[PDB]
Parts: C-alpha cells; structure tokens; sequence
C-alpha cells in the first residue's frame, strides 16, 4: 500500500512515535505496512500492532455507542421525527469501525495466524481474530450475527485450547484472552454464566500459580487478575 | 463496562 | 465537495452529532460543507466551526510539540544518529496540521469575512483568521515566517480595533480575542510586555463594566476573565 | 502553557 516503500524497521520506529504522539490511525497505517513486508512479527511489534488498532476502534465504538443511544432514544414513543440524520451517520460510523475491524482480520488471515508456530504469537493472533469479530458482532442486526458470533467463539475456543496446553495460568496473553472471552460470554453470546465461571476459575487457577514468579513477572499478571476480579464484582 | 484487556 | 449533496441543515445536525460523538474531524467536515454551501453562519453556527477545528488542529499541534521535542533532542551532542524517521513524521504531522489552517484560512476569505458585516462575526473571524496565522507561526521556519507572524498580527489588530469600538469590554468575544492576541505577544511575537499589558487592561475594563450584566452574561465573561488571570499569574 | 480561549 502507501507503505510499500517504507522500510519495515523505519515502519516500526514510526509506529512507536506516533503512539508517544498519540496519533493512532497513523501508528495503525505504519503496522499495517510493517506486517504486509510478510515477515513475522516480534513480541514488542505484536504489543504494537495490538495498541494501534485498539485506540483506533476504540474511538470508533466509544463514538457508535454515543450514536446508537441518540437513535434509540428518538425511536421510542413520544420523541419528536428528527429526519434520517442520525441513522445515517451511526451508519457512516458503523461502516467505518467494520472497515477496520475487516483490516485487522485481512492481516490475521493473510498470513499472520498460519506463520504463528509458536503458542505465544498464535494465541495472541487468535485473541485479536476474536476480540474483531466481537467488535464487528457489536454491531451486528442481520441475516449474519449469528455467524460473526460464531467465528469470534471459535477463536477465541482455539485460542483457549493452545493456551491451555502450552501457556502457564499466570501468562498474561492467556490471562488476556481469558478475560476477553469472558466478555465475550457475558455482553455477546448471552451466557452470563458462562462468563463467570470463566473469569473465576482463570483467576484461582492463576492465584495458585504467581509463586513461581518474579516480581516483574506477578506484576504484569496481578495487573490483569484484578480486571478479572473487577469484571466478577460488576457481575455478582 | 466491562473491562477487557489491552485498554485503549 | 464531498458534502454537496447533503442539506445545509443536515450538516449542522451532523456536525452536533459528531461533536457528542467526540468526532472531530467528522464535525469539521461538515461545517466545511456548512460553510461551502455560501450562506452566511448564525452565532451557534460559527461556534460549531470554531469547536470543530480547534479540536482537529489541537491534536496535530499537541502532537506536532511531542515529535519537535524527540527531534530536539535527537541533535544534541551526544544523542545517537536515528536516522531520518523523525524528522520525516514531524514534517508530515506538520504538512497535515499545515493543511488544516489554509482550509480554515480558505473558508474564512472565500467568503466568510467579506460577507462579515456585524461585529460579533467580523470579530469572530479575524479572530480565527488570528488564530490559524498563529499555528501557522508555531511551525514556521523559512522565508515567509515573518510574513506569516504578520498575517496574524494584521488580523488580531483589525479584530481588535472593531471590538473596541463595537462591542462591550464584557463581550466574550472581545474577551477570548485580547486573550488570544495576549499569548501572541508572548509566544509569537517575543512581545512579554505587550502581552502582559493587554491581558491586564483587558482584565481591568471587563471588572468594571460587570455590573451592568445578567447572571448568565456574568459567568461567560468571568470564565474568560480567569483564563487572562491565569496567564498574567504564569507570567508574572 | 499559556491559556488561550475555545480550548479543545
Ligand atoms: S513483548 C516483550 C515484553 N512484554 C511481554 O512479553 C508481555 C508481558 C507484559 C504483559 N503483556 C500484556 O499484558 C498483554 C496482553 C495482551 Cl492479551 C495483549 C497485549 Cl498488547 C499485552 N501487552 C505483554
Ligand atoms: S451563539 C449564542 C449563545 N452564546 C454566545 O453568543 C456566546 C456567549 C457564550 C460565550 N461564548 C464564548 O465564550 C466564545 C468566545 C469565542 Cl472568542 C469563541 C467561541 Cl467558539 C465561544 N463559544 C459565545
Ligand atoms: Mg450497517
Ligand atoms: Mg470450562
Ligand atoms: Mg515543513
Ligand atoms: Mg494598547
């Protein structure tokens, strides 16, 4: 793309500038290049191809929730007919987001997730493949919901399956990946249940396990089990 | 909400 | 432009929209479209413009600053050779941040100000035609920076002695005006003296003449009357 | 830094 002549460790030092920036559509467009010189990516270069797309539909669904609230509130009884302004531009902001969650899935697909041998970086691509279908299933109404939710359930299932066999309890991507599903469970697929029983046992399992940790490494770890146990208050 | 991870 | 097919009122709509959406560059967009469609601006019109392209170009200036910092201190002695990487992305925010104030600049001549008849909008654009030739000047480096500090100058002075004769010392117009010029002296123009006169006199004219205000008028001009305080106290 | 007036 526009990125093609950039090079790739020029892409990446641009990346980490517009993050101190705070320019994320910019950080988002330099990873993207950095990922399509088709090279696999490092653990520091996965964080920021992560943070970069985060900020950016982070924006995006913070300004769709504001949208779609206007739009409900004017589509109950008794609220003045405002014309087709507000539908079409939570539309104009949905077709966006989707765009960009389609962006990130397009480098998932092509061809991040099948060069990802080891558990580390296949877990974390197949965290992202779920947490942007569940974005794009946010924002789901028609013929297929069903399947946006199904495609987010099954990665972040493949995802669970390697990191339980190849992660430790305490390693933060599975902790990560753990709690995203548990959302996913609770606010998605409707299993409120489900996303409990999750987000407890991850963080017992991961309580019996900081032992064996450095103090860097139980900070990094007891900085996501308290989002855990911050998500079990909110929901019990 | 409910938090999920990275954090924007 | 892209916005010829909508409706004058729809943008407007969209553009309060955006703003409760925190889309800034959306709500700039269409109060470009608004503009563009040649009719003069109402009060809360021209607020929804400044708002829209304050926010833009606050981000490309905040990040403008964090990037000429890193470059900064890339060339000192002893700082390791990076290469060119910062030097190219602080030159494209600023290129970017560059365009934003000559489409502000563009709409103010074609055809906002000549249209301008009653003070509070003659006022309110050179104020913004200030404004714009300052961020300008904020970057400004070669053989036009004079000629830009100047371009401010001219149009924060026309503003001025139209306020003076038109307007109340209350006015918050008038108000966020001698303020504006004030940090022109002192940023711009290496004028510290001239900075701190304006923003006392203006400070002392507005003390004397609240007693002839509402409540309501009282808290807008007091609002601004503390930002001018502030200043003094930071540069005294 | 110095105060001036919309403010973002
Ligand atoms: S990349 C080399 C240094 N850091 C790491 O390996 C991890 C340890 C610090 C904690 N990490 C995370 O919490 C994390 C989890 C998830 Cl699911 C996504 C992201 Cl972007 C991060 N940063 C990284
Ligand atoms: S537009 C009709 C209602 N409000 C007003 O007329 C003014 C009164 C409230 C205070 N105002 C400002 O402080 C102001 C000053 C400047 Cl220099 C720029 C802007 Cl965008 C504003 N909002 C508007
Ligand atoms: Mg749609
Ligand atoms: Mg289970
Ligand atoms: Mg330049
Ligand atoms: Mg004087």
């Amino acid at each position: 793309g526009a990125m093609g002549s950039m090079e790739r460790a020029s892409l990446i030092q641009k990346a980490k500038l517009a993050e101190q920036a705070e320019r994320y559509e910019d950080m988002a467009a330099f990873m993207k290049g950095a990922v399509e010189k088709g090279e696999e990516l490092s653990c520091e270069e996965r964080n920021l191809l992560s943070v970069a797309y985060k900020n950016v539909v982070g924006g995006q669904r913070a300004a769709w929730r504001v949208l779609s609230s206007i739009e409900q509130k004017s589509n109950e009884e008794g609220s003045e007919e405002k014309g087709p302004e507000v539908r079409e531009y939570r539309e104009k902001v949905e077709t966006e987001l989707q765009g960009v969650c389609d962006t990130v899935l397009g480098l998932l697909d092509s061809h991040l997730i099948k060069e990802a041998g080891d558990a580390e970086s296949r877990v974390f691509y197949l965290k992202m493949k779920g947490d942007y279908y569940r974005y794009l299933a946010e924002v789901a109404t028609g013929d297929d919901k069903k399947r946006i939710i199904d495609s987010a359930r099954s990665a972040y299932q493949e995802a669970m399956d390697i990191s339980k066999k190849e992660m430790p309890p305490t390693n933060p991507i599975r902790l990560g990946l753990a709690l995203n599903f548990s959302v996913f469970h609770y606010e998605i697929a409707n299993s409120p249940e489900e996303a409990i029983s999750l987000a407890k046992t991850t963080f017992d399992e991961a309580m019996a396990d900081l032992h064996t940790l450095s103090e860097d490494s139980y900070k990094d770890s007891t900085l996501i089990m308290q989002l855990l146990r911050d998500n079990l208050t909110l929901w019990t | 909400r409910s938090c999920t991870w990275p954090l924007p």
